[PDB]
């Protein structure tokens, strides 16, 4: 049971880790997104 | 009762408010109930829509 | 415009009343954390 | 800055009751030494 | 039952909680669950880079 | 969680609201809604036309 | 005067948390010192 409790500690640095990464992975993707926001609007606007 | 207190039950409900604490912090500072991040995927299509 | 208000703008009006609920959460789990921390050296200090 | 948070500050909530029980054992072991190292001397002085 | 005392078994537990008492006293007072010192190496090499 | 607070998203939505603030009051100032500066360089070329 | 400020002007938006953090860490290095320095004579005295 102290090998599972031990086992079970490191699997929740594990997945804060992973959290982490997913968050960052997110943040990435918003920044994409406002950026493919801006590059609709140059689009509708090159309607000149 | 004296090599583990069975009081950490109090500390993952101090860590999950704490989450929630954090979570309505950015919802109160952005002005946004789902924030610019993952909640509410549903809602977020929504609004980028 | 108001729809994305209506699906993006937060009601704070009850988050305000939310965040002050998890403040006072933080408060009361850390005086019962605090509090609890003392009790096994007062039960050895008396046992012993 | 929030993942190096998750992997390295401690969430003292855990090390705070820590410190206490480790305090508490301390005590306790001070206490089984100056109880322990009086049996050599009643033992002897009793059964002479 | 004289020439020594079958009691360090409570000297080695002393000894062992004194340095996991300096480890967490250490922890709290710089705020780092992976201490700089050799603590977690994995973690470590995270937290540095 | 003492060495670092994650509440600096506020930060970071201070310093987004504080650049949109000083844009407006530009605009305010010039009354001009796109600033001679970069903004919107297509309208720009247009307003120089 | 704004590349000035830029690299001049403290963001003290997050110097605050910063100033926050660093009275925190020393008020918590003083109760540190504070309970450690006591060890050495509880030992003693009940050892002895």
């Amino acid at each position: 049971l102290s090998n599972q409790i031990s086992g079970l500690n490191v699997a929740t640095r594990n997945a804060n880790d992973g959290i982490s990464l997913a968050q960052t992975a997110e943040g990435a993707l918003q920044q994409s997104t406002n950026i493919l926001q801006r590059i609709r609007d140059l689009a509708l606007q090159s309607a000149n | 009762v004296n090599t583990n207190i069975a009081s950490l039950n109090t500390q993952r409900n101090l860590n999950a408010s704490s989450n929630d604490l954090n979570t309505s912090l950015q919802r109160l500072t952005t002005g946004y109930r789902i924030n610019s991040a993952k909640d509410d995927a549903a809602g977020l299509q929504i609004s980028n829509r | 415009t108001n729809a994305r208000s209506r699906i993006k703008d937060t009601d704070f009006a009850a988050e305000t009343a939310a965040l002050s609920k998890n403040q006072v959460l933080q408060q009361a789990g850390t005086a019962i954390l605090a509090q609890a921390n003392q009790l096994p050296q007062a039960v050895l200090s008396l046992l012993r």
